[PDB]
């Protein structure tokens, strides 16, 4: 149960959760999507720990907290953080500062208190041990899962903000270990990718909108405690057309209208890796000041203005496995996840959202 | 017993 | 045993 | 128990 | 096997593309079924049983002119010996075959004898299709439902073919599916469905795709060819030849395929009377110039070569992503015997029953 201030603060994560996959399934350079809503809210919450003036004051308003106490803030957020591993989820956060630079006692202190931010200095000019130290230290907080953040620094000047991590949905009634086998994932109607799929029969909570020419299932997950979430087009198409009737309202609507029903639900298996730079992302949303070397006030963190916000490093491993707690008509609706669609993890105490993303293109050779 | 049969192919090219 | 194949999609306009 | 779904269909005419 | 008998098998399956094509491009004809070993005997006992140029143009034929007939009997007799097959002579009741023949006929070709009288049409036509019924165990009870040549020899061959796949389909996966005989005719088929590891060659530039399909014991293969998309077999046709089998067949590699073929018993009966004479045999069919003297008595009416065959799941008792070989279009195929490279069978499936 959330307190007050971790509540508000959910509902803001998510407000911004959804605004930044809109903004980024617009950019035709994105290709798969995943989103921490908390996670993100924390990247901001240590840009205000670390800034002064408006570089932090807008870091509150990206999140829509400008109103809130800075101390209100942090709690919140890290009473969150910490809701969000209470097994197999795996989080770090560490920032990265040029060789040339100091992190302040006060900020190392408050930073490892309410974010569990780690601090590292790097010589970002050579960049093979750069890029080592990035993905070991990913590889090592995930356990492998993700062994790899980025393949470029492209800035020797700035801070890197690095988020990585691992998680994997526990269905609440698992997937058979051998109903398991090779099928072709179609990206468009032209680009198949040989893909693994997992098969499952049972009553799930389930809507087929024959209007708008899609399908949702529900997917609970152990002991009910949260569920995965999946909008799918009838047939192959871009997420786009999905994209526009995505809002938290049109959710709502079709949750409401969703009914127990036997759905063969078919899915790819296999670990999704997904780097994000939201750097740009929050810029655009309002994240100004932080980003640019000539205007960044981040004096908080290390002493001076010698810094500003270079990457704001997003990176998951999201594993699809059989894998559920030990628990288990005729003609079941089917639920062929053979072609993009859309997910979302939801707490089911709190509403507060896990995770959105979407998969666009699996891992795998082109047939 | 064999399971269900699979989902209708796609639409042929205009 | 997995099913058989789904049917032919409809064709082209 | 039962198999699972079977493949996609395949592509109508042109 | 013996060296008469596979110099005497490419000759028939030689034989079997000509037919095929001969019979492809004839409007009125749908479904084609063909046994090219079967065809071959028929020849054989025009040459047996006739004289002069009736008997050298039934060799010619064959390409088995520069042959002995001893050599020719012998070699198709070897070969011809699920698969029910009948072969019968009917000659009007004014005929008598001689002792000689009736004797030689049986021993290389199994070949049957009869007389008949068209003096009453229905009586004629009903012993012919009860003869066809009781051959083939009521798999094809009717041959044809009229004699337009009454005065000449009726040469009947009956036959019921089952292919036994060395791999059985799952009793179970069949189904209701449309099967496409054009692009704006579609008919309610029943239809069977297996994956496994077939060889399989899928020709990119000519659209079409190739599947060979084991029958028990790996003795013998049925080949499936057919376009990617629901088209006139004329195209393909045109492609079809010893030599394009050849390339594609070496092009062929294993890979998981998912077959989907109709379910259900193909009926057709050919009358291979103008077709062989278009192939060469023309004294035999001519009332006025055949010569059959050695059966006695008059010239070859018609060659009736009936089949039922029957496609089922039946058969003897991981994979990636299977390629799909969905049979809902028309198609070619042949059954092959694996050792010799023996035709069994050459057909088409244009229009099934539904």
């Amino acid at each position: 149960m959330l307190s007050p201030k971790a509540a508000t603060l959910a509902e803001r994560s998510a407000g911004l959760a959804f605004s930044l996959y809109q903004a980024m399934a617009k950019d035709q350079a994105v290709e798969n999507i995943l989103l921490s809503p908390v996670v993100v809210a924390s990247s901001l919450g240590l840009v205000s720990l670390g800034g002064k003036a408006t570089t932090a004051s807008q870091a509150k308003a990206v999140l829509s907290a400008e109103q809130l106490r800075d101390e209100e803030v942090h709690a919140g957020l890290g009473e969150l953080l910490r809701s969000l591993s209470n097994v197999t989820w795996k989080l770090g956060s560490r920032l990265y500062g040029p060789s040339s630079v100091s992190f302040a006692e006060d900020f190392v202190r408050s930073s490892k208190q309410h974010y569990n931010c780690e601090h590292s200095k790097i010589n970002f000019r050579d960049k093979r041990s750069a890029l080592q130290s990035i993905n070991e230290w990913a590889a090592q907080t995930t356990d492998g899962k993700l062994p790899e953040v980025t393949k470029d620094v492209e800035r020797t000047d700035g801070a890197l903000l690095v988020n990585a991590m691992f998680f994997k949905p526990h269905w609440d009634e698992k997937f058979h270990h051998k109903m398991v086998d090779n099928r072709g994932f179609m990206v468009t109607r032209s680009y198949t990718v040989g893909v693994t799929m997992m098969h499952r029969t049972g009553l799930y909570n389930y809507y087929d909108d024959e209007k708008e020419k899609l399908q949702i299932v529900e997917m609970p997950l152990a002991h009910k405690l949260s569920s995965l979430i999946i909008l799918m087009p009838h047939h192959v198409e871009p997420l786009e057309r999905l994209e526009k009737l995505l809002t938290k309202e049109q959710l709502k609507i079709w949750m409401g209208k969703m009914q127990k029903k036997a759905v063969a639900i078919s899915l790819p298996k296999g670990v999704v890796e997904v780097t994000h730079d939201l750097q740009k992302h929050l810029a655009g949303l309002g994240l100004t000041e932080a980003i640019d070397k000539n205007k960044a006030d981040l004096s908080r963190m290390s002493g001076k203005k010698d810094l500003y916000l270079a990457s704001v490093f997003h990176a998951t491993a999201f594993e699809w496995d059989t894998e559920g707690n030990p628990f288990d008509l005729r003609s079941p609706k089917l639920f062929y996840a053979d072609h993009p669609f859309i997910f979302l993890v939801r707490d089911t105490q709190s509403g507060s959202l896990l995770f959105i993303g979407r998969l666009v293109r699996p891992k795998g050779d082109k047939m | 017993p064999p399971g269900p049969p699979g989902p209708r192919g796609p639409p042929g090219p205009p």
